[PDB]
């Protein structure tokens, strides 16, 4: 529309696509940032290409070319606000410091209005949305009230709620949960308005989750419980959903998936994951406040119950359930260790859980079947296994599990050609 | 590399208040 650079930018997307440095998007923007800074900040032009018609006589953009523009656009937003190169290409002067302020004002004021339009046009695209939700972090959230633009905040929260209810992708839900935490930044002005919008979204899914579990106690009844719970889990990670009673139906989903084994693997992974955040959130309130002794006991009982469920899930037939239950055990045993009392927090003696040798054996036994065994998926699985070994290596270094059996076993498996060599050499040294 | 593995939990915690629980047990 207005901006002439529509031809320049439409071909920068092309120069980035047809040169196949697909993982150098943030690198490409930083490269041409010293010379082509003014072109890359024309976000008015970029939004016009995505939102406006290409006018008769011109050819429209392809689905992929529109995804590349968004990816390049968000990198320009990052480089402008942060005023430093991205991760991979690691002070400001006076003029540079002033330009950073104006750039934050320009990008905020532009995208306060246009971001809900972008989200609305491309709501059914998981890849694009996950990139579009990376923008609010760089906003100056005072302008929502300085400019009296609260009318557009509701449009954004309305579109965020629209993205959540029609998407189950793990990456999309991650972006939504992080955005709602940024809009609740507790800074000053908009803290109140976002909370009402947040509680509305949680309430509408706590009901659609609790009432969906009562129907599961069918192929369609399964998808109802999974979709409604996966969303709650991503939000429970970043937001204190303790006021809601989410542990209740999460435990019941596990206590009957263990007794009967009729539960599907993915529902168990989310139910286990959701309950982990609930316990961690309950611990933050107990830690920050001046609690009573009853509070420690009810949390002591809740933590003990979940740890038992995680041990039983180690014997599940499905590998993802086995994998998920292992990582939660390593994290909880580290959080609820003797280090938990360190820092003058002696009033947490009951909450300390030390693993018995029966459980320490099961953890070491899990490393034997899923870490030490005999192109996009083998590099995918290599990081999957390295994370599991590092989680157990943490327990060894901090004297949470007995080290004498694990140390000798690691020395016998060092025949894995640096696959775990750097991890193993570090854990062996710290003894 | 391994420094990032031994400094962060196995399950990533998005909220900084939750992540403090795992980091306070380090150093």
């Amino acid at each position: 529309s207005m901006s002439p650079n529509g031809n320049l930018i439409r071909m920068l997307v092309l120069f980035f696509l047809e040169s196949e440095l697909h993982e150098h998007a943030a690198y490409l923007v930083d490269s041409l940032w010293e010379s082509s800074q003014e072109l890359l900040k024309d976000w008015e032009c970029m939004t016009e290409l995505l939102l406006e018609e290409p006018v008769q006589g011109e050819e429209a953009m392809s689905d992929r070319q529109e995804s590349a523009l968004i990816e390049l656009m968000v990198c320009t937003i990052r480089q402008a606000a942060e005023a430093h190169p991205p991760v991979g290409r690691g002070v400001l002067t006076a003029k540079e410091r002033k330009t950073q302020i104006d750039d934050r004002n320009k990008l905020t004021e532009h995208f306060i209005i246009t971001l809900p339009m972008l989200l609305s046009k491309y709501s059914a695209d998981a890849e694009k949305v996950a990139n579009l939700l990376q923008i609010p972090q760089y906003f100056d959230l005072e302008i929502y009230s300085t400019g009296r633009m609260e009318k557009h905040l509701d449009a954004l929260l309305k579109q965020i709620k629209f993205v959540v209810e029609k998407h189950v992708e793990s990456d999309v839900l991650e972006a939504c949960s992080k955005t709602y935490s940024i809009l609740c930044s507790e800074e000053y002005t908009i803290q109140n308005r976002v909370d009402i919008a947040r509680s509305q979204l949680i309430d509408e899914f706590v009901d659609r989750f609790n009432h969906s579990v009562e129907d599961l106690l069918d192929d369609d009844d399964i998808y109802n419980v999974l979709s409604t719970l996966k969303r709650l889990t991503s939000f429970h990670n970043a937001h204190d959903l303790t006021k809601w009673d989410l542990f209740g139906n999460c435990y019941r989903l596990l206590k009957t998936g263990i007794e009967h084994g009729a539960m599907p693997e993915q529902i168990v992974v989310q139910a286990l994951q959701c309950s982990h955040y609930s316990i961690l959130w309950q611990l933050v309130k107990i830690t920050d406040g001046s609690p009573s002794k009853e509070d420690l006991l009810v949390l002591r009982k809740t933590v003990k119950s979940f740890l038992a469920v995680c041990q039983q899930c180690l014997s599940n037939v499905n590998t993802p359930v086995k994998e998920q239950a292992f990582m939660l055990l390593c994290d909880l045993l580290m959080i609820f260790s003797h280090q938990l009392m360190t820092g003058g927090r002696e009033g947490l003696q009951p909450l300390v859980f030390n693993p018995d040798t029966g459980l320490q054996s099961e953890l070491l036994s899990f490393v034997m079947d899923h870490v030490f065994i005999d192109e996009a998926n083998k590099i995918e699985a290599l990081h999957k296994r390295r994370n599991l070994l590092a989680a157990f290596s943490k327990l060894i270094i901090y004297d949470i599990v007995d080290m004498h059996a694990a140390a000798d076993i690691f020395k016998h498996y060092m025949k894995y050609y640096n696959d775990y060599g750097d991890i193993i050499k570090e854990t062996l040294s710290k003894t | 590399g391994v420094e990032k593995l031994f400094s962060l939990p196995a399950q990533p915690l998005w909220n900084n208040r939750l992540l403090k629980l795992f980091t306070r047990c380090l150093t």
